[PDB]
């Protein structure tokens, strides 16, 4: 169908070494009415945030997504790493239709 | 015409919380004294701290590249390492001065005075022989770690608490390898690796209303890792030397 971003990241509680588990989903990429091929740091994070509060079980609590950890990358099947611009935007190729992966850690702080 | 005062950023620093894994990307131009020492050709290999329009304090081993100051270029006002912002200043070094007694830090006099702006400001120096208290919160800045997608080539920062020399020298930590003319900042029995600072880069600590350059990242021993804090040259012990050199050259 259409290119998509496989979001497979984990959380790390700020100021600590403890990691938190986060559900991995997919984001579709298009022209414009789901996200643009030109991703926004802030958009990606809230997507992860929404998802987070939507998957809160009995054990896992509410956490606020703050930013991306230093190991976060978006890559393609050739292992190529795409880098964000001065404004935090990440522009991925429109062709061919393909898959990109967003993996790594997300800095989160507990909601309290 | 008025100018900007040492140690006071015009862009509030992000102030990455302590023990954050991977540290943080700094807010552009919040560390105005952050220098990038580079070769004539334009390759970044060391960091430094602007302490005066004409002087940059860096690490002694950074001068191992060449003896001629002409081989050195200073990059000021930057955030993005590769595509330098338009206001960035590139100034060739004209003189080099190694600190005689311990030989861990060096002074670099610029061929022309840096223009002080809201993004290019010197850091303040400490009062001679001042000893930073244990637990004091400080930051190290630099382009030491190539981040992932969202921080590659961007100036990074990490907060590190200073560790009293007496403690730092214990066997399980740095085992007596730390001179009085050096100081430690890091984590014991835990923590996370902080390698953001370039050799020669700054270790600044806030005090009432300004950031004081208390340390200079030591060549090779600056990464702070659990039970092995980073080692920084203790600036307060070389303040008198610094003033004399600037006064005499």
């Amino acid at each position: 169908n259409n290119s998509q971003l496989v979001v497979s990241v984990a959380g790390t509680v700020e100021g600590t070494n403890q990691d938190i588990s986060l559900k991995f989903f997919e984001i579709d990429l298009t022209s414009r009415p789901a996200m643009p091929h030109k991703l926004e740091k802030a958009d990606l994070l809230k997507a992860i945030q929404e998802q987070l509060i939507a998957n809160v079980h009995s054990n896992d609590d509410y956490f606020e997504v703050i930013d991306f950890a230093s190991d976060a990358t978006i890559t393609d099947r050739n292992g190529k790493v795409y880098f964000a611009d001065k404004d935090g935007s990440v522009t991925l190729p429109t062709q061919p239709v393909q898959e990109f992966l967003l993996s790594g850690h997300v800095r989160v702080r507990p909601y309290k | 015409a008025p100018s900007f005062d040492c140690g006071k950023p015009q862009v509030e620093p992000k102030k990455c919380p302590g023990r954050v894994v991977g540290g943080c990307v700094a807010h552009p131009h919040s560390w105005p004294w952050q220098v990038s020492l580079r070769t004539r050709f334009g390759m970044h290999f060391c960091g430094g701290t602007l302490i005066s329009p004409e002087w940059v304090l860096t690490a002694a081993h950074c001068l191992e590249k060449s003896p001629r100051p002409s081989s050195y270029k200073v990059i000021l006002g930057a955030h993005q390492e590769v595509n330098l912002e338009p206001h960035v200043q590139e100034i060739e070094v004209s003189r080099l001065f190694l600190e005689p007694t311990r030989k861990d830090i060096a002074l670099l006099k610029l061929s022309s005075p840096a223009v002080i702006t809201d993004k290019v400001i010197p850091a303040c120096l400490p009062s001679p022989n001042y000893v930073v208290a244990d637990r004091t919160e400080c930051f190290i800045t630099g382009w030491g770690e190539t981040q992932g997608t969202f921080g590659a080539g961007l100036l990074k920062e990490a907060q590190l608490p200073v560790i009293e020399n007496k403690v730092c020298n214990r066997y399980e930590f740095l085992n007596g390898r730390v001179q009085s003319t050096e100081l430690c900042a890091g984590h014991l029995a835990g923590g996370t690796d902080s390698c953001q600072g370039d050799a020669g880069g700054p270790l600044v600590c806030f005090e009432k209303d300004k950031y004081i350059l208390q340390g200079v990242t030591s060549w090779g021993l600056g990464c702070a890792r659990p039970n092995k804090p980073g080692v920084y040259v203790r600036v307060s012990r070389f303040v008198t030397w610094i003033e004399g050199v600037m006064r005499n050259n």
